[PDB]
DNA sequence: AACCGCCAAAC
DNA sequence: GGTCACCAATCCTGTCCCTAGTGGCCCCACTGTGGCGGT
């Protein structure tokens, strides 16, 4: 349930290959409440590759890549490209497109995105794909889904210490938040419809509509946790 | 020549499937089926007795007189049984004159030419009578070859009719009777003829007629099974399933097809032994490459140096006296054979 | 000698099944069939009564008196059938000369010379004999041996036919009749020809003929089944299905192979049991090895002093009045029954 | 600058 | 001209074994099927 409640197995590899699933969206999300410094060490160390990581819990490559502003400034490059839906799903030649909206109305009798809270996948490209876990990655605070963006966005008081533990600047901390906070995901429609998009004709009010479906992050994510809980 | 990215040639030679059988004075088609036999084997083998340092190992007295249970597929001739059947069909197309596949046009057209020069030499009559000799000696029966008096009767599509009388008599290198050259010569060159003219269709129908022994053990094809449960047999058939319900013991087409193809003795000058036609010449018995990759003897050293075999292919017929260079025999032998000869782009 | 990873030798005896059955005014065939019969048997065994320290089970007093129902297969020959008929075929082939598989061309060279110099010497004919002695006295009837008056009749494809009167007048030992040593003497050469002629087709047709007593238990070859349900039977016997669906009660070719290869009484100097020829000589009936992996009487540590035997051989051809060594006699014996005698690379 | 490089791991 | 009679019955007593064992060697394919930012 909480974070170090599985950091209490003695074998790192154990230990990191729970964290891993642990923070990846395919399954539950734990509770960070009472741990906030080891929080962010292991999500900046998770912003690395596998292979170039020998633990999670090594604290000076975490601090190599915070004081590098070469690094935290590719993670905020890639929060520009967070959707609610993805349009890249499942054909990847739908070219630098990004649809960020609020859930759709309540129907009884089917199942969407609007019978969950709205959470946010990442999809831009592949190169950078391990620089957006740092800022995609759900976690459980007090007793509230965030991600560090939300999170850091205006309760920054409750991470100063949590940041500043490794010896980040107030300068640099407080200007990354009000950048963050400014490059928070905004309400993103596509100005046109790609060439790779799949279009379809439905009946509207004295004529036809074009209708493009596009999956939502949430309902995939609840049928893949699922799917490996071997529910159904 | 460069080898292209892609370089693939389509086999000419088509055997469809060796099914066993025999007849009785009710069916004329009545297949030799295969049954699961439980018997009791020794421990016989170096690794039960001793280390790999030549030391012997620390076992109880008892344990080498202890036995293996082996379940293995049997197939014997029933009993009173006079003649067992091997039949099966061979289709030869023109595959050999022009690759399937080419990326390089040079390397296309080059392939090409090398075709015509090689067929005006008559170089393809040569490749026809080495196939044609292993059908009539009956290479293609492997451990049923000569274990009786066997006679092979050839039906082909143009609508001849050839018998060899007995296969024990023939050989390779033995000097034939001038009724069995005849039967060489002729369908020779119906082989020739579906090698070099797309526009022919040729097949023939091929059966094998054994003097079966009293309850002789038949040796079939058996599948490759590298991994085996305790429950399902470690010596296992290929079997062809009848249209009733019953499976006949049978060969593979590619194990027929390697019998037709041991035509291969161009690897040394006094060579005794015909191999498989192999890109490197792997002889499975030595275990030994006898056209090594450092050798000039290998396909792929051979293949490069094309436009070189062309110009001494050209000086050919302008003399017909002198023969045609064995490493040019050897390379038509797996352009027939076919297979994908390609490098790849650095 | 230094064991290769490719060391493979095929057999050069090829028995078939051995299929028995009788003749009535009619038919000239009619097979033995084996039919499933409930029994009554008895508690009869220590483990039944006693603990393995030799103490007395708490159990009641009745039970020991209580029956396990048997579900066995009898064969008996019908009321009033005169003579029981067993007959198998044999084909012999030089496969003892080179060895199928070697790596090492030094090793093949090796046994290849070994072979024939042994040749030369005349170790084939010894061998023979004690085959072809095998064949006469009716080893290969196992149980049925000797039960009543057997008269042993062999056809060889050469167009010879022997016939021998009464296999209980002849023994191992004993010393036999005129007439009966004319037919060893004759049918012996025909074998050697056959295990040392490549060119040689050599093939026997041997039919035994019991004279049968009123209602006589025949025993042929048991399957071995360890996962036996409560419904089948604990002993089947193994059947030759015939053209009809007739199941003729059968020997197994391994079981007839085993009994023509017990030759093997070199494992001592006044050694009176004979074995089935065996890498390590196993003794069942004892349940220890002759020829034990300690010792240097094994096939492996025979095998490796190859070329110490070859020298001994090389004395044979100027000299021609000492014996063979008795080392020599079981390795060849070893190569004729065939085998993977191979180790791993190192 | 057109073309070699970066990037993932579930049961 | 057409159908295949009713009335009840399925036996109880005891048990399925012991011994020993399921092999070595070698191998499991080459071709193609990428978006995106940058030096």
């Amino acid at each position: 349930m909480h974070l170090k409640e599985l950091l209490e197995i003695t074998d790192t590899t154990e230990r990191d290959r729970s964290l891993r699933r642990a923070f990846s969206p395919y399954t539950a999300m734990i509770d960070i409440t009472g741990s906030e410094a080891v929080a962010l060490i292991i999500l900046l160390n998770l912003t690395y590759r596998k292979n170039q990581v020998d633990d999670l819990l090594d604290k000076k490559l975490a601090k190599q890549a915070l004081k590098s502003e070469d690094h935290i400034n590719k993670c905020i490059k890639e929060i520009a490209w967070f959707h609610t839906h993805n349009l890249k799903y499942p054909d990847i030649r739908v070219s630098k497109q990004n649809l960020a909206v609020e859930p759709p109305t309540l129907h009884s009798y089917v199942l969407s995105s609007a019978n969950y809270p709205k959470a946010y996948g990442w999809s831009h490209n592949s190169a950078k794909v391990n620089f957006a876990k740092l800022f995609v990655s759900y976690f459980k605070w007090q007793n509230q889904v965030s991600w560090l963006a939300q999170v850091l966005a205006t309760n920054s008081d409750n991470w100063k210490s949590a940041f500043t533990s490794l010896g980040l600047s107030v300068k640099a901390f407080k200007s990354l938040c009000v950048t963050v906070k400014n490059s928070l995901p905004e309400e993103a429609i596509p100005d046109s419809v790609d060439r790779y998009s799949r279009q379809i004709r439905m009946p509207y009010h004295d004529g036809y509509l074009a209708v493009t479906p596009v999956i939502s992050h949430v309902v995939q994510s609840k049928i893949q946790q699922a799917a490996i809980d071997k529910r159904a | 020549m460069e080898l292209c990215n892609i370089l693939k040639y389509d086999r000419s030679l088509y055997p469809g499937k060796a099914v066993f059988f025999y007849k009785t004075a009710d069916s004329d088609f009545v297949p030799l089926e295969a049954d699961i036999n439980k018997i009791r084997g020794p421990k016989s083998g170096f690794t039960e007795a001793f280390t790999p340092q030549f030391s012997p190992k620390n076992i109880s007295p008892q344990d080498l007189t202890h036995n293996n249970i082996l379940t293995l597929e049997e197939c014997y001739v029933p009993p009173n049984v006079e003649h067992i059947f091997c039949r099966f069909s061979l289709r030869v197309q023109a595959n050999s004159l022009v690759p399937s596949g080419c990326s390089d046009p040079e390397v296309f057209s080059l392939l090409k030419e090398l075709a015509e020069t090689f067929k005006e030499c008559g170089g393809y009559k040569e490749l026809a009578v080495r196939y044609c000799r292993n059908i009539l000696i009956g290479t293609w029966l492997w451990r049923n070859q000569n274990t009786g008096n066997t006679q092979i009767e050839i039906k082909t599509s143009k609508g001849s009719c050839y018998l060899i009388d007995n296969t024990r008599k023939l050989a390779w290198e033995s000097k034939w009777a001038s009724d069995d050259l005849k039967v060489l010569e002729e369908l020779s060159n119906e082989i020739e003829s579906a090698l070099t003219d797309p526009n022919v269709f040729w097949s023939a129908d091929i059966t094998a007629k054994i003097e079966a022994s009293f309850c002789q053990e038949i040796y079939p094809s058996q599948i490759l099974n590298d991994k085996v449960k305790q429950g399902e047999a470690s010596k296992q058939f290929v079997k062809a399933k009848c249209a009733d319900g019953r499976y006949a013991v049978s060969f593979n087409s590619v194990k027929i097809g390697a019998a037709l193809q041991s035509i291969d003795d161009w690897w040394d000058e006094d060579a005794s032994k015909r191999l498989r036609v192999h890109e490197f010449g792997a002889d499975k018995e030595i275990g030994v490459a006898r056209r090594p990759p450092d050798s000039e003897q290998n396909f792929y050293s051979i293949f490069k140096n094309t436009e070189w075999y062309l110009s001494a292919l050209k000086n050919c017929i302008t003399n017909k006296n002198e023969k045609i260079d064995p490493a040019i025999y050897y390379l038509f032998s797996v352009l027939i054979k076919g297979g994908m000869f390609q490098k790849k782009a650095e």
